[PDB]
This record gives C-alpha cells, structure tokens and sequence, in this order.
C-alpha cells in the first residue's frame, strides 16, 4: 500500500489480545471451540517487568 | 379517618453521656437529620482514613 | 461453581491492574498524606526531612 489512508491494501491483520475470560467472550460471541487456546505472533514485549 | 399508611423517615435521638453513665437516654430531637454542619477544606479519602 | 469462577475473573484483573493500582495510590499518598514514601529508613535514624 502506498496510501496513508492504506486504500491501495488488498488485506490486513489484526492482532487481538485478550484475558482468559476474554477469550471465552470471543469464542461465545464468534462461536468458536474455547477449549482449544489460540496463539499467534506477539504484538507486545516484556521490557517492562510486569507482573 | 380515611385509612392507615406506613412511611418511612428518620428521626433523630439525643442522648447526654459521661464515661460512666448515660444521664439521659434518647431524646427525640425535632430535625430529621444531625443538627452538626461540617464546614470542610481539603476533604479527601486516602487509605480509608478521613485527612482534611 | 460461581465463587471459584467470580474469584477468578477477579485475581486476572488485580494481577492485570495490580501497577496501576499501585501508581495511583501512590499518588494519593504523595498529594494527600505526605512526600516521603520513606517506610523501612524512617526508623533507623532520626534525621531532618522538610516538607516544602
């Protein structure tokens, strides 16, 4: 894409970051299997010591 | 006499004290709040405990 | 059952807030109660700490 309204992109990805609870909510609003944990590439790092 | 009803309020009670005894014991009090006004400043809350 | 699922959700979101909680009241105390966060070396020695 060479657009700052990224008109010219032909896909996306979005990268969603849920709770426990969370991923329930979406597996119940989506209809998806709770029971098998997603995992995907890390949006976010640990530089911070976080909890 | 047209029937009966049942309303609820507050009433407010009075009662002078000493350490030792209590020289006289719930007085109505004609207000339906504490008579005491507070007047505060910088009122604020931080651990639970009152700081002004 | 709902306790143990109610004390779930809960422990996720004070271990999520658990820093932020921590910040904030912080900054209650700072701008409430007084400016030196000193807890363990308050003791040791007595020693001049302004509050300006």
């Amino acid at each position: 894409s060479k657009l700052m309204d990224k008109s010219d992109a032909r896909h996306c990805t979005v990268i969603h970051s849920m709770s426990q609870n969370g991923w329930e909510d979406f597996a119940e609003k989506y209809d998806l299997d709770a029971d098998d944990i997603p995992s995907f590439q890390n949006p976010n790092d640990w530089v911070f010591p976080w909890l | 006499k047209i029937a009966e009803r049942q309303i609820k309020r507050r009433r407010v009670y009075k009662s002078i004290i000493t350490c030792t005894a209590v020289l006289k014991d719930k007085q109505l009090i004609a207000g339906e709040h504490i008579p005491i006004v507070p007047v505060f400043g910088e009122w604020g809350f931080v651990e639970d405990k009152e700081v002004y | 059952n709902r306790l143990e699922s109610i004390l779930s959700r809960f422990d996720a979101d004070w271990t999520a807030s658990d820093e932020a909680r921590r910040e904030a009241k912080n900054d209650l105390f700072f701008s409430r109660v007084s400016q030196w966060d000193d807890w363990l070396s308050q003791y040791t020695t007595l020693q001049y700490r302004g509050q300006f």
